[PDB]
């Protein structure tokens, strides 16, 4: 499950 | 140690080998500089204090080297995003390969070291924002709180104004920059967790925004 948390880092 | 509390440094992420800005909370040893560095990073308070190993945290950047002073064989700190290379990344340590300026274009290219393997002849992007790597021992301790460097990548659509309006980097509904925001997985675009309702970040590995489904 994807988070803008998570993907903040490319 | 070399490194106190409260002072700022740069920390590298040891799986991709990216070098990010924190600061030093607390210092602990093991049994000599094998200490272990308590970090929280400066715009990431979701991860807390994190710990490092000494050989991953340095001085913070604060000289840049210029153009004209870039010598090939130096080993410096650069932004480079190696999933888009024309897009602005983050920060890793290269070796200068080759530099050539033309009437159109300065053109610098580097080795840079990643996780584990190195990534031979990139071209840097970023030519004005080359970082010394601070030496150990020589220079001072930055305990002022410093200018932040930039990291990506970049909305090319609403140009990071960290204060407006983006359907595109931020929800795809609204826009607000209002942890828990979660994103399509077709689209890739991103979405809130209200915007019907939601609970507690789901199971499946995969989610999505009605657009793409
Ligand atoms: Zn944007
Ligand atoms: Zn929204
Ligand atoms: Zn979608």
């Amino acid at each position: 499950a994807r988070t803008k948390q998570t993907a903040r880092k490319s | 140690s070399l490194y106190k509390v409260n002072e700022y440094v740069d920390a590298r992420d040891t799986n991709m080998g990216a070098w990010f800005e924190a600061q030093v909370v607390r210092v602990t040893r093991k049994a000599e500089e094998d200490v272990i560095y308590h970090v929280k990073y400066d715009d990431y308070p979701e991860n807390g204090v994190v710990q490092m190993n000494s050989r991953d945290v340095r001085a913070r950047a604060r000289t840049i080297i210029k153009w004209q002073d870039l010598e090939v064989g130096q080993v410096v700190m650069l932004n480079y995003n190696p999933d888009n290379p024309k897009e602005r990344g983050f920060w890793y340590d290269a070796e200068i390969s080759r530099k050539r300026e033309t009437r159109t274009a300065r053109e610098l290219y580097a080795n840079v070291v990643l996780g584990d393997d190195s990534l031979n002849d990139c071209r840097i992007i970023f030519v004005d924002e080359v970082f010394k790597i601070e030496r150990p021992g020589e220079g001072s301790p930055m305990v002022d709180n410093p200018m932040r460097r930039k990291s990506g990548p970049s909305c090319k659509h609403c140009k990071d104004d960290v204060n407006r309006l983006c359907r595109v980097c931020a929800c795809h509904l609204c826009g607000g920059r209002q942890d828990k925001q979660l994103m399509c997985d077709e689209c890739d675009m991103a979405f809130h967790i209200y915007c019907p309702p939601l609970s507690s970040v789901p199971s499946e590995d995969e989610w999505y925004c009605p657009e793409c489904r």
